[PDB]
């Protein structure tokens, strides 16, 4: 009874966190109304780690629903499983975040973050042995970027000792709403370096270059990028929601995947990415050689540019185990030179039974590699392009901050890259 | 007549004595429901099995064991499982959350909360005891838990219990069976503030027992369950003498005499044989020369070294089956002229040799075939030290970076007790290199 | 190659064969070392809660 | 991709075999340090054999056997001799050997002096050669006083008074033979041998300038006067030394010396199989030798010492180093003749 308490913050984060729910809703046998009707008791083996149990064998997910506006959560009431969350875990407001990080931290979202944390503590203290809590949420906008960091750093005092978990978008330019996306991004990172365990670090531009050059689709749309993420998130949680030898709770896979505090964010990577040639059966060494495969990654960061600190993979489906060991050691021995020689055995395999909904068989890629650098590199660079002309400053200054505070984001942003280069080498 | 207190850390102890306590009851003739048809004393009696096992007024024979784990997931397969009724609820001790493999973590954080219920509880089987002669710890290396609080557990097992001596049967980490990064730091770990407390320590490397899944068994990718089946028969080898009528290895003290001639070097290797694929429609039944030579085959050595570039310092052939003091005589003369078989000058060259006429007892349904006659070599030799090569060859490439040192850190501990145990593994393979080359 | 204490019982035998002649931390001491880490983690997490105090 | 690392940087050998290697775009070499390698090219004193064979999924094969050095010694090789039955102490193809440790320091001090005397009664040649710095002397009081001064284990042995002597010239020689022992323990000859002879006319009233005595090829090069005169750089080949047994003595090189040669090979190699062999183990293991030897005025070969990590003729680098990765490397990491070796067939 290792409970996970989930909680999604924003327009990104909420419509992200949905199609999550449904898509392991689907896995675990849960219908729209809460009702199980699988067929495998592997479903309900972890079913309590993300769903609580109310009366009559109803599961009704352990998450907690934020934002500053009602219209992104009104659609998610209203969408495919909205009728599965819990009434009382919608915590809203109505004046909006507009895209501004200093509303969510500081003004909007100070408001309405002690109501969060009321709810928070309500599912926590109905949990037997509370693992931890995981966030998902976007970097570029004001509510999951601002209020969402504001609401980690209080999750983080009063649970001090819990684990800390967040699947954060990281913007970019080709995939934008507002030119203001990088200080925001900028602001949360150093957020995320001090009161997160393990950060998923997903970029919007990969998820594109995905959908228009893999997967085929001429005009990709924010649903499109949140297929892969849905798959994604349902994929590095499969060593969490079904029965197997690892026994891996969220501290665990923290202590094997983070040698340094600072250096906690990862690249995770999906296999397959069929377009619709999509009935043919995928063998175990394609997926392999996909799975470590760029152009499968989902940081938009090339690893040959760095070394993989610690790598994790999760194979689903029937299939040989020993095949998959097989193929594994052949990635290992095949490019030693990306992987550090200073952390014995830093590439662990996980084998599930249970594939996803479609697929006879997949991989889900968890790896700290250093040329995560790249990406905050990229931040940093948008970022200093704007602040040296102090442009756009004024949104943030109006609400209560100082230009000081920004230079600080942006070094202690610049350390963290520098961080990541002298394990590089 | 005196008992053996058996004590089980972490999952993989846990699983382990799960597997041995059903190869005990197979051999000694108990049900699941503790009743033994054979034991004609009734709730009592002072024979060779009542060293393991308890008697209840109503014909229950209840192991003298404890189950501990910082997890109750483990320690709840023994509380429903086929002997859920050898034990009752006391004998079995779980916790909330892990250790998360983070010896720090088992030690001191966790550790210091529950060690006092552990104490506790043992004393429960203490007090039933007329002459306890010591305890058989079962841990592993690389688990929070089995490495951290054992170490933990044994330095308050010392001083409760200062004259009992205590035997270990230790997992020595293996990739190919594990996801843990940092477990050479905690088998390091453990190894130090351990050292001093264990008199009698059987080493066992998962690669080991993994290849002789794979070879002899004919199993492509061996579960734990396959570990356990075959390591719960070398246990069962070394801990007849115990259970059984005899003279050799009587109690617990003369596994310290027989095998450890130096405090510090307590650590015998182990060598098994026969290991036959039950599938095996029939197998051509081995001789006690063979599986007297097989001995020392590297194959089916539970650690994976090359004894030939060593230096014997004691030695015992643990024969079941059948098997006469003629036949065991003829093949080690064989093997003397055959094999290189180095003594130290300070230690006699000889063996001592023990049999029991019952053959090794299998599972049904399990994996090893019913032989007739085999054979277990407890030889305390040098070679072993290239175990503790390996593992502190590992732990200097990470603490090189202080890789993961801050989760250790982070739960109270201070930096300095890694290179203070470190150094002491320093100075361990120096007392080997000391003991065996010239 | 000699054979030495050959002790015989219904269940087996045993017996020795020569073939050549050769050539703690008290109670008070656990306790403030298992204390000393947990005041160390009390110190630590004190940092951490004056850290978001500020 | 084969993988494979290399920890001697001095190995002129191996170096040529790492550049064969990559040459064949199917091995790629590793930092020394990392482990995930197929095939090490180790270091020559104190390589980690107990860390080999425990990476999953990698075959490993190593460049040198564990234990070998019980004969590529100048005392452990004679205390093998005289100690192991297969070879006996009455080895006729080994001169009589005696391991004396220095006074500041079992010692055969005692059992030396003993046959010592016995040959100053005898009338005998009494010539013998200390070394483990070396010394030639026919007074034992100087031999024992040599190895005293020294502080590290030497070993007195007889010196062949009558060598065989190459004419013109009346030179004093010997034989190198490369042997090449794969991971499946077969024998493995080079069919080129090389004869490092000595320049200057052998003196037998004079052991104290050791030119005409050494035929190393550094003391040829460094302190004789007529290095690189009859046969370039003191090295003649198995044609040459061949056609010369046959115009001068009316014999051939494999009836008058090659079959001893390979006697000696075997009986060393076989006797120590048990002791080294990788048959059963976690890893694997092949080695190069290079054998010493000396031939009398009566044809008798003599066995002088075992070198381990032994160098190559300038000549002979190509054809044996490539010879090294075809049976030794390739034949464990294939790729996707008239063999240049001489297999010893033996009983395993
Ligand atoms: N032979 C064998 N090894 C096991 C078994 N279970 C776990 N291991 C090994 O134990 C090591 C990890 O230690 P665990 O026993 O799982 O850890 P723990 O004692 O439960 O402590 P925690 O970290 O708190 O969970 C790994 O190297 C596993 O290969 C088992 O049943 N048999
Ligand atoms: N017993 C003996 N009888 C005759 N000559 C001898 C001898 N012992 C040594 N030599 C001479 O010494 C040379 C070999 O010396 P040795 O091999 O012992 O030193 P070393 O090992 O440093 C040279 P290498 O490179 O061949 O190993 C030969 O050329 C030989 O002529
Ligand atoms: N992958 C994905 N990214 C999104 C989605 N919606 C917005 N984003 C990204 O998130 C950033 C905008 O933040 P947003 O969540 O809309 O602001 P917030 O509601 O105040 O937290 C931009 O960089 C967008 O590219 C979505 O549905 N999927
Ligand atoms: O506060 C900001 C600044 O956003 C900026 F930081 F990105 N808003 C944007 C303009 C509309 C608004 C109501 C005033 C909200
Ligand atoms: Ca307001
Ligand atoms: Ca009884
Ligand atoms: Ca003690
Ligand atoms: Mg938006
Ligand atoms: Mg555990
Ligand atoms: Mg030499």
């Amino acid at each position: 009874m290792r409970e996970i308490v989930h909680i999604q913050a924003g327009q990104c984060g909420n419509q992200i966190g949905a199609k999550f729910w449904e898509v392991i809703s689907d896995e675990h046998g849960i219908d729209p109304t809460g009702s199980y009707h699988g067929d495998s008791d592997l479903q309900l083996e972890r079913i309590n780690v993300y769903y609580n149990e109310a009366t009559g064998n109803k599961y009704v997910p352990r998450a907690i629903l934020v934002d500053l506006e009602p219209g992104t959560m009104d659609s998610v009431r209203s969408g495919p499983f909205g009728q599965i969350f819990r009434p009382d875990n919608f915590v809203f407001g109505q004046s909006g975040a507009g895209n501004n990080w200093a509303k969510g931290h500081y003004t909007e979202g100070a408001e309405l973050v002690d109501s969060v944390l009321d709810v928070v503590r309500k599912e926590s203290e109905s949990c037997d042995c509370l693992q931890g809590f995981q966030l998902t949420h976007s970097l570029g906008g004001g509510t999951g970027s601002g209020m969402g960091t504001l609401l980690i750093s209080k999750i983080r005092e009063e649970y001090p000792d819990r684990i800390m978990n967040t699947f954060s978008v990281m913007p970019s330019p080709k995939v934008s709403d507002t030119v203001v996306e990088p200080y925001n991004a900028t602001l949360s990172v150093h957020q995320l370096v001090e009161n997160t365990d393990e950060t998923y670090c997903i970029d919007n531009e990969a998820l594109y270059d995905i959908c228009f050059r893999t997967l085929k689709l001429t005009t990709p749309t924010y649903g499109d990028l949140n297929h892969l993420v849905s798959a994604t998130m349902s994929g590095v949680t499969t060593c969490l929601r079904f029965p197997g030898q690892l026994n891996a709770d969220l501290r665990k896979l923290a202590v094997n995947m983070v040698p340094f505090p600072r250096l906690h964010f990862f690249m995770p990577g999906f296999a397959p990415l069929t377009s619709r040639q999509q009935y043919r059966a995928l063998t175990v060494p394609e997926l392999t050689q996909q799975m470590f495969d760029s152009k499968n990654m989902m940081a938009a960061c090339d690893p040959r540019h760095g070394r993989y600190l610690t790598v994790a993979a999760i194979f689903r489906g029937r299939m040989s185990m020993k095949e998959v060991d097989e193929q594994m050691l052949n990635v290992q021995n095949k490019n030693s030179s990306y992987f550090v020689e200073w952390i014995p055995n830093n590439v662990k395999t996980a084998v599930c039974d249970i594939p996803p909904r479609g697929l006879k068989m997949s991989a889900t890629f968890i790896g700290n590699s250093t040329a995560i650098q790249e990406l905050f590199k990229r931040i940093s660079e948008q970022f200093t392009a704007m602040f040296r002309r102090k442009a756009f400053l004024h949104w943030y200054t109006g609400e209560g901050m100082d230009e000081m505070e920004f230079t600080e984001a942006e070094s202690n942003m610049n350390d963290l890259v520098s961080e990541y280069q002298q394990y590089q080498d | 007549m005196r008992e053996c207190i058996s004590i089980h850390v972490g999952q993989a102890g846990v699983q382990i004595g799960n597997a041995c306590w059903e190869l005990y009851c197979l051999e000694h003739g108990i049900q699941p429901d503790g009743q033994m048809p054979s034991d004609k004393t009734i709730g009592g009696g002072d024979d060779s099995f009542n060293t393991f096992f308890s008697e209840t007024g109503a014909g229950k024979h209840v192991p003298r064991a404890v189950f501990v784990d910082l997890e109750p997931t483990v320690i709840d397969e023994v509380r429903t499982g086929t002997y859920r009724q050898l034990f009752h609820p006391e004998q079995l001790i779980t916790g909330k959350e892990d250790a998360a493999n983070n010896y720090a973590r088992g030690h001191y954080t966790i550790g210091k909360e529950i060690i006092d219920l552990v104490l506790d509880r043992i004393r429960k089987l203490a007090d039933q005891c007329t002459g306890l002669q010591g305890f058989l710890v079962f841990h592993s290396f690389g688990g929070g838990t089995g490495s951290g609080f054992t170490s933990l557990l044994m330095e308050r097992l010392s001083v409760d219990y200062g004259k009992k001596s205590k035997l270990e049967f230790s997992i020595y980490p293996a990739p190919q069976v594990s996801t843990a990064v940092v477990e050479p730091y905690n088998s390091i770990l453990t190894t130090h503030t351990t050292l001093e407390h264990s008199d009698c320590a059987f080493m066992v490397d998962n690669e080991a027992i993994y290849d002789i899944c794979r070879r002899n068994l004919d199993i492509e990718r061996p579960t734990y369950t396959n570990l356990n089946r075959l390591i719960s028969q070398i246990v069962s080898s070394i801990t007849a003498s115990l259970r059984f009528d005899g003279a050799l290895n009587v109690d617990l003290t003369e596994f310290q005499t027989n095998l450890v001639p130096y405090p510090r070097i307590h650590f015998p290797l182990a060598t098994y044989a026969p290991v036959i694929s039950a599938e095996k429609a029939y197998h051509e039944q081995l001789s006690v020369a063979e599986i007297t030579n097989a001995c020392f085959e590297p194959a089916n050595q539970m650690v994976k070294c090359d004894p030939r570039h060593g230096k014997y310092m004691a030695c015992c052939l643990l024969y079941r089956g059948d098997v006469v003091p003629k036949d065991v005589n003829a093949a080690i003369a064989t093997i003397k002229t055959k094999r290189s078989i180095q003594f130290v000058d300070w230690c006699p060259t000889g063996f001592k040799v023990g049999i029991n006429y019952q053959p090794p007892t299998v599972v049904p349904g399990g994996d090893l075939a019913k032989v007739q006659r085999a054979v277990c070599m407890l030889s305390n030799t040098t070679a072993i030290a290239e175990a503790w090569a390996r593992l502190d060859h590992k732990f200097d490439l990470m603490y090189a970076k202080r890789a993961f040192v801050h989760w250790y850190v982070g739960e109270g501990m201070e930096e300095g007790e890694f290179s203070e145990a470190r150094e002491d593994m320093a100075a361990l393979e120096k007392d080997y290199e000391e003991v065996g080359v010239d | 190659m000699e054979v030495i204490e050959l002790n015989k019982c219904t269940s087996g035998q045993s017996f020795e064969v020569i073939l050549k002649p050769p050539s703690d931390p008290s109670l008070e001491e656990i306790q403030k070392k298992l204390e000393a880490a947990e005041e160390r983690r009390k110190y630590q997490e004190a940092e951490l809660l004056k850290h978001l105090a500020e | 991709m084969y993988t494979f690392v290399v920890r001697d940087e001095n190995s002129s050998v191996y170096a040529e075999v790492s550049r064969l290697l990559l040459a064949t775009g199917q091995w790629k070499r590793l930092r020394k340090d990392n482990p995930r390698f197929n095939l090490m090219l180790g270091e020559r004193n104190r390589l980690p054999f107990g860390r080999l064979g425990h990476e999953p999924g990698l075959v490993q094969l190593v460049n040198y056997y564990r234990g070998a050095d019980k004969l590529c010694r100048k005392a452990s090789l004679v205390k093998l001799i005289k100690t192991s039955p297969e070879l006996s102490e009455s080895c006729t193809w080994f001169p009589e050997s005696y391991v004396i440790y220095p006074t500041n320091l079992t010692d055969e001090r005692e059992v030396f002096l003993a046959a010592y005397n016995r040959r100053r009664e005898g009338r005998e040649g009494n010539v013998w050669i200390a070394k483990s710095g070396i010394l030639i002397s026919s007074e034992a009081s100087e031999l024992l006083d040599f190895i005293d001064e020294q502080g590290q284990v030497h070993v007195i042995q007889k010196y062949l008074e009558k060598p065989l002597l190459l004419e013109p010239g009346h030179r004093k020689f010997d034989i190198r033979s490369w042997v090449l022992v794969d991971h499946l323990y077969n024998i493995y000859l080079y069919r080129e041998g090389v004869l490092r002879t000595s320049s200057e006319p052998y003196n037998s009233a004079n052991f104290q300038d050791k030119t005409c005595h050494l035929t190393n090829h550094c003391i040829q090069k460094e302190y004789s006067k007529n290095y690189g005169r009859y046969e370039e750089g003191n090295e003649m080949f198995f044609e040459e030394f061949n056609q010369y047994l046959m115009d001068a003595l009316n014999t051939t090189l494999e009836n008058s010396i090659l079959l001893q040669i390979k006697h000696i090979i075997r009986s060393c190699l076989m006797c120590i199989e048990p002791a080294i062999s990788t048959k059963h183990l976690h890893y694997q293991s092949f080695q190069l030798f290079g054998f010493d030897f000396m031939v009398d005025e009566e044809l008798k070969v003599w066995l002088i010492e075992v070198n381990g990590a032994p160098a190559c003729a300038q000549k002979l680098y190509a054809e044996l180093c490539q010879g090294i990765v075809d049976v030794a490397i390739s034949s464990v990491f294939p790729l996707a003749p008239t063999s240049i070796f001489i297999k010893l067939h033996h009983h395993h």
